[PDB]
């Protein structure tokens, strides 16, 4: 329904599903910490639509309903 | 990991993919019922000697995501495929996703195990003597398993991880 698709370290992927008041971090520490990674330790961007402007570096305080429909990639830093 | 194994999760809704898969991963049980729609795991492990990177593909049981489900069973090597032992629907279906299996693999001969969940329940409704008639019926494994407890778990992944090696 209300989902993002994330592309994780190590070839992994997720879809993660988007609940009223989470953060970026809330909305992805379930699938991180199941995969022993830490949020401290990665970067996530949302990815384009078009290959002209730079992949958008987020906060992990961002809304993850402002989110709904993107993808974004989680990166080690 | 040296051997890389592509491990491939399906079965019907709820009946406990997920679960079972991050007790492998992590030694954990998750009790909400988190729907999946596409989830990909890497797990280093030792099985019979041997190091072993198995990459563990868990699919949605719903199939209105089921083209997203065949494009990580066409990359997979063998399935687990896993009903409830509370939901006789799963367990007929069994014969839906090895049918699903056989289409997008073109071929019939690939490594599958039967996997029997939720074990640690009250009131079962599948017996174990329908259970391994339908692994019987297609030459494979049968494993019950409890997500919850932790039974079963390694010995269904490892066993597939087995046939896999079989078909090698
Ligand atoms: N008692 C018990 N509950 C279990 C067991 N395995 C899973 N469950 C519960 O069953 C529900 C569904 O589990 P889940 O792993 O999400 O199932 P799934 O097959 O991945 N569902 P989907 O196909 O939608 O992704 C959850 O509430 C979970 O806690 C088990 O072995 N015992
Ligand atoms: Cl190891
Ligand atoms: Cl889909
Ligand atoms: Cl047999
Ligand atoms: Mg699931």
């Amino acid at each position: 329904s209300n989902t993002i698709r994330v592309f994780l370290p190590n070839k992994q992927r997720t879809v993660v599903n988007v609940r009223n008041g989470m953060s970026l971090h809330d909305c992805l520490m379930k699938a991180l910490k199941v995969r022993g990674l830490q949020p401290e330790c990665c970067a996530v961007f949302r990815l384009l639509h078009e290959h002209k402007g730079k992949k958008a570096r987020l906060d992990w305080n961002t809304d993850a309903a402002s989110l709904i429909g993107e993808e974004l990639q989680v990166d080690f830093l | 990991g040296m051997t890389e194994y592509k491990l491939v999760v399906v079965g019907a809704g709820g009946v406990g993919k997920s679960a079972l898969t991050i007790q492998l991963i992590q030694n954990h049980f998750v009790d909400e019922y988190d729907p999946t729609i596409e989830d990909s795991y890497r797990k280093q492990v030792v099985i019979d000697g041997e190091t072993c990177l198995l990459d563990i593909l868990d699919t949605a049981g719903q199939e209105e995501y089921s083209a997203m489900r065949d494009q990580y069973m066409r990359t997979g090597e063998g399935f687990l495929c896993v009903f409830a032992i509370n939901n006789t629907k799963s367990f007929e279906d069994i014969h839906h996703y090895r049918e699903q299996i056989k289409r997008v693999k073109d071929s019939e001969d690939v490594p599958m195990v039967l996997v029997g969940n939720k074990c640690d329940l009250p009131s079962r409704t599948v017996d174990t003597k329908q259970a391994q008639d339908l692994a019987r019926s297609y030459g494979i494994p049968f494993i019950e398993t409890s997500a919850k407890t932790r039974q079963g778990v390694d010995d269904a992944f490892y066993t597939l991880v087995r046939e896999i090696r079989k078909h090698k």
